[PDB]
């Protein structure tokens, strides 16, 4: 499968392949990295309103390199968003919980920043009103297998000084023959 | 000394020790900073007062520390001054509970 | 004849009032100038505080932002003792009266679930009721 | 091991000469700890084991950790002292270390002209310094520890707030 | 250029390269522990998995603070506690540091262990930080103010400060039973001065104060916990060999049982790290103050008596 390449929101992205088919000692290290990044993940749980008090039954920044982005994207609130998203150092990865991370998420309002998407790039999107904390289990399995196929510069010094993303298959087109093939469902009538 | 073939060794290795686990350290440092690629106010005086406690009551610690070696070399009479030395050094502790320099009540 | 007399609800840099008729009540584009105005803002903020606005009496007083929910409440210190506070809320402003001014008398029944979110039925109550009285209906 | 002792003695001695000339004080701070380590290795070079041993137990142990809690403490970062830098001018440092150098050049004459033996083995134990300790020096650690008693109790009666909490302001004569 | 004596000393620097790696393995192996049977009141590459990630993140120096003792101070967290670990041994062969000193040099390490919470304080820009770090340095003083005379209490009965003398001291028996005020001190000393979990976080009870771990990111956070667990480590090897049997036992190797003994006094810390709650403050202090150092230096007067007792 192919890549895109971000190299130094606004900013421009291409979709080619990946470097390691072009040596054999960087493809078996780049891969004990990404295990290693994908396995040990530590999260920064944003704390919003109503999606945060959800994941509780499920740190410090700049130690945890991940951040769940909860509830409602607030005007006032979307300034700290960003800077807690600046503190944190590369590599950092973007989990958004409900509707409201994702879009405006039923708040279509003059108070409410459209989702996160429109300042911070995110890599796993959750939709709905409060997901469940197994939605968010899923959720850190997707992103360990995105984590896990990246190929992201090793050093500052030598190699290839950009961050590949994969393009993964869509969940819906993935998990399309096993959702479509669902005849009966229990009735409402009961428990 | 440097000729008994044996404490030698051992003085190489603790040295040896010394240098590598500092080296070690440095060497992890350095693995963290190459590899991963980029992208008027005043706090109290009781603080003074629980450090002062510690270096002058260490002080106090550190006669018992020679005291502890020759336990056994001095006699009785030596029980005694220790004694009456820690007995002093017991009143300046219970002073300094009984007026309350020694409590915190936050 | 009132102190303090500024926005609660949305930043003093705001220009329309959100609850006037004429205020279109649909999320505007999103410009990242602004939210990078309101970052460095929030950079200096600490810098440029000026307590004349916030209501404040002007060597001990210290003044900091103090970061269920979130929320900032600056506080005003002599040494470790606390002499004024002004809670500064409006965080976490979703609009549910100018969406109640958007949606239907059946639509809205989620924002009133959204209010209080450990509440929920507890808070749908209200405006079912308040609905039934509007609409004329006694319920079994 | 005489090797040792001279790197010690010269790392000291350089150590000592970045204290009497930095600016702020937590870096001298932290070379009076690498002084004070390089004293101790000193004294095991010379055999007085205890000596280094008490060298950082205490001195670089409990003496160096009460100045960097009294720095860090009252938030000096060598402010206003540090805007003048009048220690880095001809005029103040020439003459006390000329003044100084010349007590050095006298004593070091008054060093040299004696009678040397050197230094040999045989380190001095602490059980000897503990059998000497609480033998003929009874009364030296009975009054040392009243030394150590006054000195607890004059800085307990100076060195206490009498107010209260556990962050204040640096009110001008405490109101 | 093969000679005898070179090939001593050469199984003697590999003896201590040895000694290192496995007290550095095993400090691990207890942050994997910890881990593990805490939860549930192969799995260890997580481990490796967590160093790579660690190894593989990019630094932060923050631009207002100064490197050298922000570098420095997980420096010190690490390796003092590391080489207080050189006096202790294993096996009657398998020593690295056989000097006269055999304890003193356990307190330069633990008096030299306070800087890096200082450092860390003044060189994290953040008073909140420093505010935790002075607390947490005001503990770590108050309670290690009693640990010299708990290890006196020990150095008493033996005679000399050397660790080969105390566990031939030991040889009809262990220290535990004589003195076990002595040891509950030591151990209590022990546990505060590591800043294990019941004196951890002291800035819990104020919100002036925040950790002085904070504004650390990646390997100088890392640096530090490894560094609280060798530091626990060396002090159960510490306790063993000073209070029970220093590698003592009947039919098994003197070296399993010393690594027996040590696994079993670190089963022993994560049980009471699973029972005890965290106190407040002011116990803390009044406790480690009031009733630990009174009781140590009675239990150094008591054992005096009894050593000069029956002196034949
Ligand atoms: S998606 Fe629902 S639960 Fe989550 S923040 Fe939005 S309104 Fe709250």
């Amino acid at each position: 499968m192919d890549y895109t390449l971000t190299r130094i929101p606004l900013q421009k992205q291409e979709i080619v392949t990946d470097p390691l088919e072009q040596n054999v000692f960087m493809g078996k290290l780049n891969d004990m990295v990404n295990w290693g990044r994908k396995n040990s993940i530590w999260p920064y749980n944003f704390g919003l309103s109503c999606c945060y008090v959800e994941m509780v039954t499920s740190a410090s920044p700049r130690q945890a390199d991940l951040m769940v982005v909860a509830g409602t994207c607030f005007t006032k609130m979307a300034p700290v968003i960003q800077r807690l998203y600046d503190q944190m150092l590369e590599p950092k990865w973007v989990i958004s919980m409900g509707a409201c991370a994702n879009s405006g998420g039923m708040y279509d309002i003059y108070s409410v920043v459209q989702g996160v998407d429109k300042f911070i790039p995110v890599d796993v999107y959750i939709p709905g009103c409060p997901p469940r904390p197994e939605a968010y289990m899923q959720a850190l399995m997707l992103l360990q297998e995105s984590i896990g196929k990246e190929r992201r510069p090793l050093s500052w010094v030598v190699g290839d000084q950009g961050v590949y993303r994969a393009n993964m298959q869509s969940e819906r087109e993935r998990k399309r023959g096993e959702r479509i093939a669902v005849t009966n469902l229990r009735t409402p009538d009961e428990i | 000394m440097s000729t008994s073939t044996e404490v030698i060794a051992h003085h190489w290795a603790f040295a040896i020790f010394l240098i590598v686990a500092i080296g070690l350290c440095c060497l992890m440092l350095v693995g963290g900073w190459f590899l991963g690629g980029r992208a008027r106010l005043r706090l109290s005086a009781k603080f003074y007062l629980v450090a002062m406690f510690f270096v002058i009551f260490d002080v106090e610690a550190l006669y018992l520390f020679a005291w502890s070696t020759s336990i056994r070399e001095s006699g009785w009479v030596g029980f005694v001054e220790a004694a009456i030395f820690i007995f002093v050094l017991l009143a300046g502790l219970v002073y300094l509970v009984r007026i309350g320099a020694l409590d915190w009540t936050p | 004849g009132h102190p303090n007399l500024r926005r609660i609800m949305m930043p003093q840099t705001w220009k329309g009032h959100p609850l006037r008729k004429d205020y279109p009540a649909r999320a505007t584009e999103f410009s990242p100038f602004e939210l990078t105005k309101a970052k460095q803002d929030l950079e200096m903020e600490a810098l440029t505080f000026k307590p004349e606005e916030w209501g404040m009496k002007r060597e001990d007083f210290m003044f900091l932002n103090l970061g269920h929910g979130a929320f900032r409440i600056v506080l005003q210190l002599d040494g470790e003792e606390i002499v004024d506070c002004v809670p500064d809320i409006g965080y976490h402003h979703r609009g549910a009266e100018k969406m109640g001014e958007r949606q239907s008398w059946h639509s809205y029944i989620p924002y009133t679930d959204r209010i209080e979110y450990l509440g929920g039925c507890v808070n749908e109550m209200p405006y079912v009721l308040a609905v039934e009285k509007l609409a004329g209906i006694t319920v079994p | 091991m005489e090797f040792a002792f001279y790197i010690c003695g010269l790392i000291a001695i350089l150590a000592t000469l970045r204290v009497i000339t930095h600016t702020n004080p937590v870096h001298a701070l932290l070379y009076l700890i690498i002084s004070l380590l390089a004293i101790s290795g000193v004294f095991f070079s010379l055999g007085a084991y205890f000596a280094g041993a008490l060298e950082i137990i205490v001195y670089a142990g409990a003496i160096m950790v009460l100045f960097v809690f009294v720095v860090m403490m009252l938030n000096l970062g060598g402010s206003e002292i540090e805007q003048e830098r009048q220690w880095l001018k001809p005029q103040v440092w020439i003459g006390p270390a000329i003044l100084s150098a010349i007590m050095l050049v006298v004593i070091v004459y008054a060093i040299l002209g004696v009678n040397d033996q050197g230094i040999d083995g045989t380190p001095i134990s602490a059980k000897a310094v503990g059998i000497t300790l609480f033998g003929p020096y009874v009364l030296a650690v009975e009054l040392a520890s009243m030394l150590l008693l006054a000195g607890l109790v004059v800085a307990f009666h100076v060195g206490r707030e009498e107010r209260a909490g556990e962050v204040l302001s640096n009110r001008k004569d405490d109101s | 250029w093969i000679s005898p004596e070179l090939i001593e000393i050469l199984l003697t620097i590999l003896k201590a390269v040895v000694i290192l790696l496995v007290v550095v393995t095993c400090g691990a192996f207890m942050s994997f522990g910890e881990r593990r049977l805490l939860g549930l009141f192969g799995g260890s590459l997580q481990l490796v998995a967590d160093m790579i990630k660690m190894f593989f993140k990019e630094d932060w120096i923050p631009k207002f603070s100064d490197r050298v003792i922000f570098t420095l101070a997980p420096m010190i967290a690490f390796t003092s506690l590391l080489l207080a670990f050189a006096i202790v041994p294993v096996s009657p062969g398998w020593v690295v540091a056989d000097l006269n000193i055999g304890i003193l040099f356990f307190l330069m390490m633990a008096g030299l262990a306070v800087y890096a919470v200082l450092f860390a304080g003044w060189s994290s820009n953040n008073k909140y930080s420093l505010l935790g770090a002075m607390r947490a340095s005001a503990q770590t003083l108050s309670y290690e103010v009693f640990l010299g005379l708990s290890l006196m209490g020990v150095v008493a009965q033996a005679g000399s400060f050397n660790m080969t003398d105390i566990v031939n001291s030991q040889a009809h028996v262990w220290n535990v039973i004589p003195q076990f005020f002595g040891f509950i001190t030591f151990a209590i000393a022990g546990v505060a001065v590591c800043h294990r979990h019941p004196f951890d976080q002291p800035e819990a009870e104020q919100e002036l104060a925040d950790g002085y771990h904070i504004e650390y990111s990646g390997m100088k956070f890392g640096l530090f916990f490894v560094g609280e667990y060798i530091g626990i480590v060396t002090i159960s090897a510490l306790m063993v060999t000073l209070f029970f049997g220093g590698w003592q036992g009947p039919l098994l190797p003197p070296f399993i049982w010393f690594a027996l003994k040590t696994a079993f006094f670190m089963m022993m810390f994560i049980l009471i790290r699973a029972s005890l709650p965290r106190p407040r403050y002011d116990q803390v202090m009044s406790f480690g103050w009031k009733i630990c150092l009174p009781l140590t230096l009675i239990n150094l007067l008591v054992t005096a008596a009894v050593i000069l007792w029956q002196a034949q």
